[PDB]
RNA sequence: AAAAAUAACAACAAGAGG
RNA sequence: AAAAAUAACAACAAGAGG
């Protein structure tokens, strides 16, 4: 647990315009709005839902430095 | 009868391209997709209600430079997604590409290096080139049809500029810029819509700042739209009109046969 | 936790939101109601949609939390 | 489970003919014989078990509602 | 587990052959051995174990009874 | 915990040519050097690190136990 | 997690170029630089977060032992 | 060696037909999956253990008014799967549409509206006959095997009616249907099961109930068996017996070189 | 590009509108296929060398009594065939049809009777609707495209005709021959190349003679071009010039995107 | 021989719109320059050559009669 | 041609309404107005000349006797 | 010529059903009334007279010889 | 000429031909009898097939020519 | 009487002609040679057609007798 | 006639294959190993005698004369 | 009971591997049709006893220049046709196809331009791609059933190739190449036979002659034995032995259930 | 009603149903 | 390399090969 919230935090913080990849190969692009355990919101024109079970991975587009 | 109008122009400059009467006609034409190509300007410029038009939604993409492009897009319809940069480096630092994703299509505006400013320019738009081909060549596998409203400063081939026989080495009349477009349009399978509707030249989207391409018609034809070819039936009228045109590019109004929607 | 609050704010306003299945399968429909493990999607016939075979769900219109 | 059991039990109880669409996309008609906490039996022909971990969603044929 | 363990139990005693339908879409087919919380041994040629998180069904050939 | 690790160490003491078949239906032939819950080492050239969550089945290539 | 943490220490430490596999098939490629729990930390010419119930196997280059 | 029968026979309400002695007869027959067609009874109606043939399994799809549709299937093995109506709303609530499902071929009553009545009947029919080939053309990625024992209620061509001059205008032998027709067994690959082996005119299923057109043999064929075209060779004997009627229709009885299994 | 010119005009008299400037405005427009319909003059008055045009092929077909019709035919390009009349009664003595083969398509054109002088020119209107559907009945079953340049005389939606409550009862908008059309474009399933390029109205192609139709824009849209399916997306310019008119009518030009070879 | 060469010599005379129907159905609009015992001259925008063995039928479209 | 030109000769003093079947299965009607060795004149709204090698049969409406 | 004529006169003679199949394949069953070298002539219904030329079988029903 | 010989050869052998019409249908039988227009061939009754049908006869075992 | 000298005549100048079958095939070529039962069509190799085959002859150039 | 003769016996002399068209539209193709006034007879694998009254066109597979 | 088995083994000159010893491997397998691709030899050459088998016929198509193409196959049974070449010049002139037709079936060799060689092959090879693709959407029509023996030269599938990753910029393996191969297979229909029996890796045909890629199996899947859909039940046992092989490539030895005739 | 199984698509803004 | 056979399209300006 003590590696991924500080993560998401990171890629909050910056507002930086990530990719979170699914795990069917859908890319979904947008700003993390906020997330717990279970979900990661997603900030595109509309604001989604997305549950972790089917993430993949979360990559950014500019180089983040973590605390 | 559907009918979907993209207006794509390359404006120089939307301050520049503004104090001419860019927002007062584009007001008027209850256009469906705007894209506007080489803004110069900043997310925080266009912000303010001068550059806003009411009742459209505006997306844009500046670069970190905002002196060197940028691009943007209106829509009063809000799309299902809206995506900034091609997934390289020479791309995303310069706002050379955004790409709205409505269901069962997506309208892309795309901004290209001019390449005539040095040689390092040149070389700099064919990387930009080489892996925009190979960014096409991943999405050729996609369902989802896509629009490409691209000024690409190059031409396809011998009949499209005029007094073509001492243009063969300057830049933007390559041969491997030329190359490029014949693959493309090639084994690549893409289309335009300028040529499903006017199979001809002599109707251009490029004139340098001098009296003698105003009159006696120096032209370059750049703003073009690539299409999957799974929309190249649709496409009913294309319009490049001259005199009306607030910067050195000519606007291109299209009308398609697509029902656009959420 | 944002998961039932964002579900119970789907609900309360009756919102035509679109579930997303981890294949591709798109889903529109109202919430009935939701647990741990399921949501309930009312339609022409009211379905559940266990959780674990969720990858998104979208609202239509723009909503805040 | 507070709500996954009075809606397996009433299609259990009024014998309302099932489509279980898997996580693969296969449908599978039936009716619910049994269900445990796990897996549930439905039965067209030969009763067959099928874990809840592979069932994307549960539909019925005839809309039927919760008590 | 109310209604886990007897079903396969009963495959198992009876030694009803048996065929497992994977979450790919797999058809295995054979004898059930032994099983626990977690796998299911499978007799063919070669016994196989198969974890139960990728089971899809388990359809026997002769129905079985509780 | 139970059946299994009686039997992964069995496939590795008396070194046994095990093809794991995963979630998506890909074997990978070769050997066990060593487990533990949710990892499975399989040895070739080059050791790889298998998830146990993606795993389908082992098939061994001898008959064993 | 009593032979997990080790391997991926070792394979953390020495910065073997690894090809990480996904549940559907694809493959990532870069190097390991954290690990938690829950997440791997890839690293590319950007830096993702991989999550580990999307992982199937992870391939070093260069066959390394265990400490 | 291997042999299959299937018998395909309907029969205008199940009820009159067994009163016509329908299960003495399909007793003595030795098939192995009969497929009726226009049951014209629930399914609550023919667990009675009057219908109930012995050594069949007796698998039945309802209407929702039970007088104007139903289908039943009477199996010697217990198939794998028992599925019924198709997904779109002229098959599914009406009750035209059950299929078992076997070891490597798949066998499907199929139930059509006969178009007779009048001009609804006949939107009905054209509505059936597009979207039932909607669900033909996603049929062909799959490989189990299908045998579509279908009474269609329409001619294929000039020798499946008797003076198709005067009969160009009845529903049955129209244009639009003869196109469904062969577009079904023409373009899609499907095999009409009684024209694989006997290549001969003067076959017909369906009469009126006018005596003087049973008297000279005013007859029409309105009930196919539609084969996948993997089962195309196997088909040894398809016979129309012209004596022994238990409705309208007569029976369809084809024997393949298939082996049925679980 | 392919590019075919096809122009259908309705003059009214060939010299009232040659009075006006028909031959030397259609002598610079090289095109394809020219369609003079109610041409109200015989063959040999078309022999006038006055007539004859730049390179152009005349074929001409008259009326017993020239004035009730006549179409005519320009064409630069030598066809395979050219015909004339239907093949009934009210086709043949007026000079309504003349049909050039050329390879792979056809263009034929077409007069129809107006309809408004007197109710048995209404009923001889129906009468050659009803054999005209006939003969296009008859038709489809061939392989090559047909282009019919007709004046129908019939408006086919509630989309096509200004003044809409009181054109109820009106020869030109009545009920079965707005049915004919809406089964020709409906169940028979023909095209309309006048709104394959623009699926908008408020463009008529004839004025009454009066001064509130010709300034207040009184028109009704008569002059069509009917094409069979497989020519219903090479259709690219279809325009009616208003001022520059030689009758009643509006002259009609269009481009498709084919190649017309002998 | 005693209808025929009457009968195309009354369709040579007046130019009638003849039609020759081929025994494959062909339809032929025309007018007949010549003929002989074996072969028809057909006059279009070409001039056609019809042999006599595959003529079904030779039907003109405005009635005429034979002396 | 000894026994199809007093059949051909009966159809047309009766005057018959035949139907003539062609050899690619055309059905065309009419009245036989005359016959040659080689045509035969086949009398309707227009009187076409229909030739003998492309008829298949020629039937009668009513029946006759020679 | 030499041989088809005592074979139609025994299918005239014994009053045999036969069967003509014409040259584009269609078959015209009933029984031969008479026949020249150029026609024959049969009935089910009503009499008719079949060219020679299209036939191209003359198929009986039950098995006759020729004298 | 080369008619006579080979139908003779066909005959006399008692050679199972195959004959193929001019619109594709083939004929299985022996050749019984032929004449300058027919030939009368046997394989349930016998049936009479004008030449100006025939399209080609093969036979299944080759022959030659005396 | 009437054929050969039009077969002549469009065979001496090599009008490049269709010849249409009782099929429908038609075949493009010029005439090289005729007798009272074969014509000779060459377009890439010279081919022989029987007469009671052909349908029409037409020829592309409009020549004259 | 005069013409036939002289090219199908050039065609048997130097043993060109041959695709002959018949009227229906099959092309048998083989060699023309004798003929007469009204018969051709080819080989392919077995020979068969083909009426000239079906054939529409003898095509050589490769030039002559 | 019945049976039947096809040997299509590639032999890359038929001189250089009976030296080798493939006639006496041949003759002691029991095949019915053997089918060989790529000759390398005239049918003049093939006419001598040492080639012969006993108790099967030998027909041979050749190439022009021999060294090109060159296809061969043995017959147990006599056929009832052996017709060569497509129809087209890239088939015929280089002697690529031979066709031996049964009394239900016939059984076709296939050749191909190889494109290993340069551009000018892979050109070649796209063309005839393109052509039989053409020639298939012909054939699929027909009422024959077809077993096209076809040494094609492309892998259709990732399985069908080791190491993939680096193969997909060699011939054999592109994306134009395994979009053919999806074509063929996947909507027109045809069936691999060597796929129905057996769906497990490491089945290979071709191995390059540097020996590292030999011992350890670095090999490519180029043969096929390609079914008409009437023939994918019948289909047994499909396998290409390893271990004894006469040239670069393996034989492919597939058993059906068909009883071949005459 | 489901391929006894693709040593593996740096990735299908998503097939009302692989 | 060919439907042991469409009681019969008032009619396909014509499938370089049905």
């Amino acid at each position: 647990h003590s590696l991924q919230d500080p993560y998401l935090n990171t890629l909050r913080k910056e507002r930086v315009p990530v990719s979170i990849y699914l795990v069917n190969g859908i890319k979904l692009q947008g700003q993390i709005e906020s997330f717990d355990q279970f979900v990661i919101l997603l900030k595109n024109t509309v604001s989604q839902m997305v549950y972790k079970h089917a993430i993949s991975t979360v990559v950014p587009s500019r180089p983040v430095r973590l605390p | 009868g559907p009918a979907m109008r993209i207006i794509s122009v390359n404006v120089n400059g939307i301050q520049a391209a503004a104090e001419r009467g860019l927002l007062s006609w584009l007001q008027a034409q209850n256009a469906d997709v705007i894209c506007l190509q080489d803004t110069r300007a900043s997310a925080f410029d266009l912000d303010d209600p001068s550059f806003q038009l009411d009742g459209y939604f505006l997306y844009a993409c500046d670069a970190e430079l905002p002196e060197q492009g940028g691009v943007a897009l209106y829509s009063r319809l809000q799309p299902k997604a809206v995506i900034s940069g091609l997934g390289f480096e020479t791309a995303d630092r310069y706002g050379r590409y955004l790409q709205a994703d409505f269901d069962k299509v997506s309208i892309a505006t795309l901004l290209l290096p001019s390449g005539q400013s040095g040689d390092e320019s040149l070389n700099q738009k064919f990387k930009f080139m080489d892996d925009f081909t190979h960014y096409l060549s991943k999405q050729r596998r996609k369902r989802r049809e896509y629009i490409y409203c691209g000024s690409l400063y190059v031409a396809h081939q011998k009949m499209d500029v005029k007094n073509w026989r001492e243009c063969q080495q300057m830049p933007g009349f390559l041969a491997p810029e030329r190359a490029w477009l014949d693959e493309v349009f090639g084994n690549l399978g893409y289309a335009d819509a300028l040529r499903e509707v006017s199979r001809e030249g002599d109707q251009f989207s490029w004139w340098p700042d001098s009296e003698q391409a105003e009159m006696l018609n120096l032209g370059w034809r750049f703003d073009y739209q690539v299409l999957t070819p799974g929309l190249r039936r649709f496409v009913r009228n294309a319009k490049l009109p001259r005199q009306p045109r607030f910067s050195q590019h000519a606007p291109l109004i299209v009308d398609y046969d697509w029902q656009l929607s959420i």
